[PDB]
């Protein structure tokens, strides 16, 4: 329940937090939309290696991970560059990231899977409209289909409330916990602040982004050691105590203290799909997430939470779990590997994944780029803000 | 209405009436999505929701 | 007749509102014209302009008696149902 | 053409007609505007449409 | 036993969601008619519990006649004068 | 079509294109690309089926080679398997092992569907519709089943002419299965000369139906087996299904070369092939094959038959 190292140095947790969120994205990429029951009775041995066969929309290819990482990979390296949160290169790395090719029919037809509001944000920033006014073109339907929701309550993804509370704010804010977990609280604030000034304005998402960033700070701070600091209760504790102050995020996390029974450790992956502990874990989360999308940004951090504190010391059936929740699952497990990342470093991913990572199509170049962004991100220093 | 409002993966509501018609009944209008299983797929989920 | 209470209080409540001066919110059910300071006559005339907006005739017996917004949206919804027939 | 609400989102209602003809679509707008008549007014709305 | 299964998971969702479902039944006995975004603000308002599941697995009632699935399991005549 | 194409007439593809213009007429819109659901159910259908056949080619042979597998929608139809029809007197005769091979080809595109999803459909219910028929013209005409000991039952219902339709709908051309089901039957044709049997009693029909039920459960646990130790092949045929929408048999037949068995699963993946048998009972099994044949009603309602006394009496207890 303390994985192994117990003392583990800033390069491993920052190589780790930057890996387990490739290997959560990569994972977890072609359940994209699909709902719990449904991806438990795809992969009957549960989702413990990378799918090969993606038929949806995009297919994404063997290894590869989504726009989401991709992302959290521009966050990590534009904050290693500027030793902190500067807008204009974080959306200069963003950018980056993003034009790698398509079919500009314009769209552009990103490479990767995209969600819909990180799709129009890119697009409007890359039109020449100014990374402030978000409900300038923001807005386009959002308003308009919460106009249109007036006679239809459907758990379509097409009617998920993509907009400023979103959870690409939350997704993405790992890198920044991370970077600024020694540097106290409110400088980690102001970061996430600075960080989400162009996508995400909204309390919603400034919340769920400040408790996965500060979650990312906590683990950081804390070492894989004696349950003094590896208390899931105490996580939920001090972010309660110190971060949440929204309602509805102050009520999921409450909600998730309450209940959050520890799982075991699981060999069998199809027997635990039909067991009491899965289905109380399938309860619980669809208490805190609407018919298992928790497009929300309160939803998504505190699925993601309950997904890394419910599998407590074991990181790989965390993201294991995170990734057969379905729902936004690429992203979900993208966070959950973040977070148990900067908890433990890179030794508790397995040889399969490391080998899936590196045979893929963003493969070699890219795990090691990866690896190389954890290395800035545990190198780069900001002396409380530079 | 309500249950089927809670079962996930369901059509969902469009109007509910209660005695339409002056007819000793209620209706549910329910929305279906033919590109998600076109006129010919049914699964056990849907039926058991169903029932 | 089943008529829309919902609906109709709605409206009742945005007539008052207009008349007096106050917006939307603070027209609630519950509140009594006598806290948003209609005087009796002008009370009255929030009756008149009911009267006018839902072109029914209100109910003069108990007219002396409509308190709240909800009495008068009440009473507004009984005489709509009883216009049918 | 005729008159109706402007505030309708006619992808939502088309979206509850599913399965439907174009002379079916002409027949519902026809019979919206006769449920429209029947509340009251004379522009058709989603509600309208959706009775 | 199938129906058995579906009337066990009707009657255990509706007594789990009774007050959303009292709440629903008088705004219809208010309102006649409504939509589904009234539907979805009446039961989000009340404190709807949602199913994880679609289907009826594990429900059915018991040969003694209580419920299945309810957290129970998991995955003489007077003879006197006249 | 080749001069729509911007080329010359190369390739078997529009050939293809041509004969499905007018066997199956027009073309309708392809599946959505929105969900997962038809894209996955219309190519796991025709993977299975077209995989099931080249099993099925393996080890028997009797199964013609999968021409093409389209999933394009070209008139009344979502998906198709093209077989390579064999040539002719292999038709003008069906063989037990022929009907076996045709029964389990009708089972596999239902059991891939449940196997890719991991849930029963309403996929299965035409295949069955189609296999419980073969299955009964299996037991009943044919005689290739074991009722009885030697698989003559005393009833059979013996297929009519075509003379009695009347109608007869001019669907003509193409000429499917139809092909190797009219071209071994034998119909009536005079009705003068028709012998139908006496209807079988509840309990000889209870046994005769439970070896259909015995046929049935056999071809099926075998093409689930089959595609329990194929899911990779039928997996990579289902991903070229939904990117390249038309695909040959020749394709299929690679991928699946390049897809093989994982030789022994040992175990976890093992557990695919366990648990992949049938659950549906089998009422005349073992013991219950004397009298009651496992009926706990039937002493209540039949006065146990002279030739059952015999049963019980000559054999029993005098052993």
């Amino acid at each position: 329940a303390w994985r192994g190292p117990g003392e583990v140095g800033d390069e491993d947790k920052a190589v780790g937090c930057l890996l387990g969120a490739a290997v959560g994205n990569v994972l977890a990429a072609p359940y994209q939309g699909d709902r719990h029951f449904e991806v438990i009775r795809l992969r009957r041995n549960g989702v413990t290696d990378f799918w090969k066969y993606d038929i949806g929309a995009q297919p994404v290819q063997y290894g590869q991970y989504t726009g989401d990482f991709a992302n959290l990979l521009a966050v990590a390296t534009s904050l290693s560059a500027s030793r902190g949160v500067e807008p204009a290169h974080l959306l200069g790395a963003l950018t980056r990231a993003y034009a790698e090719g398509g079919s500009s029919v314009s769209g552009f037809l990103p490479a990767r899977r995209y969600s819909p509001y990180d799709r129009l944000v890119m697009d409007a920033v890359l039109a020449g409209t100014d990374p402030l006014k978000v409900p300038e073109l923001a807005e386009r339907y959002l308003a308009e289909t919460t106009r249109r929701h007036a006679s239809s309550s459907s758990d379509r993804p097409d009617r998920e409330p993509h907009g400023p509370s979103d959870l690409g704010a939350a997704a993405r804010a790992a890198p920044i916990g991370l970077a600024y977990r020694r540097a106290g609280g409110e400088r980690l604030l102001a970061a996430v602040r600075r960080s989400l000034e162009f996508s995400h304005p909204t309390p919603l998402g400034l919340d769920a982004a400040h408790v996965v960033a500060a979650a990312a700070a906590w683990c950081g701070r804390q070492q894989p050691g004696d349950a003094v600091g590896a208390t899931p209760a105490a996580l939920l504790s001090h972010l309660l105590n110190d971060v949440a102050v929204t309602a509805e995020q102050c009520g999921k996390l409450r909600l998730l203290r309450d209940n959050l029974f520890q799982l075991d450790e699981v060999t069998d992956w199809r027997a635990f799909y039909a067991g009491p502990q899965w289905a109380r874990l399938t309860a619980l989360f669809s208490r805190l997430s609407f018919h298992g999308l928790a497009t929300a940004g309160s939803e998504f951090a505190s699925v993601v939470l309950l997904a890394l504190l419910s599998s407590w010391g074991r990181p790989e059936q965390a993201v294991i779990v995170a990734a057969s929740l379905g729902g936004h699952a690429p992203a979900t497990a993208q966070t959950v590997g973040a977070l148990a990342g900067t908890l433990y470093g890179q030794s508790w991913v397995p040889e399969r994944w490391w080998r899936g990572l590196g045979e893929g199509v963003e493969g070699e170049a890219g795990r090691e780029a990866v690896v190389q962004a954890g290395r800035a991100l545990a190198a780069v220093e900001l002396a409380d803000g530079l | 209405a309500l249950l089927a409002y809670i079962t996930p993966d369901y059509e969902e509501i469009a109007r509910v009436s209660v005695c339409p018609l002056n007819v000793l009944t209620g209706f549910t209008l329910f929305v279906e999505d033919e590109d998600k299983n076109v006129n010919a797929i049914l699964t056990r989920s849907e039926l058991e929701g169903r029932m | 007749a089943a008529v829309d209470k919902a609906k109709v209080l709605e409206d009742v409540r945005s007539i008052i509102s207009t008349q007096l001066g106050t917006e939307l919110e603070k027209v609630a059910p519950e509140a009594k014209f006598v806290d948003l300071g209609a005087d009796s006559l002008d009370t009255v005339e929030i009756m008149m302009a009911l009267e006018e907006k839902f072109e029914i005739a209100l109910e003069e017996e108990g007219a002396e008696k409509i308190a709240t917004v909800q009495d008068a949206a009440d009473m507004i919804a009984a005489q709509i149902a009883a216009k049918g027939n | 053409n005729k008159a109706v609400d402007p505030n309708i989102n006619w992808y939502e209602v088309a979206r509850a007609m599913a399965g439907f003809t174009g002379a079916d679509v002409m027949g519902l707008m026809a019979r919206a505007a006769r449920m429209a008549a029947r509340q009251g007014r004379h522009a058709i709305t989603e509600d309208d449409i959706y009775a | 036993e199938l129906l058995d299964a579906a009337e066990a998971k009707a009657m255990y969702g509706l007594a789990i969601n009774w007050r959303a479902l009292q709440a629903l039944t008088q705004a219809l006995l208010d309102r006649g008619t409504i939509t589904g975004k009234e539907v979805a603000h009446i039961l989000e308002s009340n404190g709807v519990i949602h199913f994880p599941d679609p289907y009826t697995t594990g429900f059915g009632w018991d040969p003694d006649g209580s419920l299945r699935y309810p957290f129970k399991p998991d995955t003489t005549p007077d003879l006197s004068g006249a | 079509t080749a001069v729509r194409s911007g080329r010359q007439q190369l390739t078997a593809r529009d050939i293809y294109a041509g004969v499905d213009r007018f066997t199956q007429g027009e073309v309708r819109p392809s599946l959505p690309t929105a969900h997962k659901l038809p894209v996955l159910c219309f190519a796991a259908k025709e993977i299975g089926i077209a995989l099931v056949a080249g099993e099925l080619r393996d080890r028997y042979g009797r199964v013609e080679l999968v021409e093409r597998v389209s999933i394009q929608p070209k008139g009344r139809a979502y998906s198709r398997t093209m077989f390579q029809r064999g040539t002719d007197e292999e038709y003008q005769l069906m063989t037990r092992g022929r009907l076996l091979d045709r029964i389990r080809l009708a089972l596999a595109g239902g059991f891939a569907v449940r196997t890719a999803l991991g849930e029963e459909t309403n996929f299965t219910a035409a295949d069955i519709k189609r296999a419980t028929r073969m299955a009964k013209k299996y037991v009943f005409y044919y005689g290739f089943s074991e009722a009885g000991g030697a698989g003559i039952t005393t009833w059979a219902n013996q297929p009519y002419s075509g003379d009695f339709v009347i109608g007869q709908q001019r669907a003509r051309k193409v000429v499917s299965t139809d092909a190797m089901d009219a071209f071994a039957d034998w119909p009536t044709v005079s009705e003068d000369f028709r012998f139908d049997a006496p209807s079988p009693s509840d309990v000889t029909w209870h046994r005769y139906t439970d070896e259909v039920r015995r046929v049935l459960k056999g071809c099926s646990e075998d093409v689930l087996g089959i595609l329990a130790e194929r899911q990779e092949a039928m997996w990579a045929g289902i991903k070229a299904l939904s990117d390249r929408k038309e695909l040959l048999g020749s394709e299929l037949r690679d991928i699946f070369d390049a897809h093989p068995a994982a030789t022994s699963r040992d175990r976890d993946a093992r557990a695919e092939l366990a648990a992949a048998k049938l659950d549906m009972t089998i009422f005349t099994e073992g013991a219950n094959s004397r009298w009651p044949y496992g009926i706990e009603w039937l002493d209540d309602a039949y006065p146990k038959p002279y030739w059952v006394q015999q049963q019980e009496a000559e054999a029993a207890e005098a052993q």
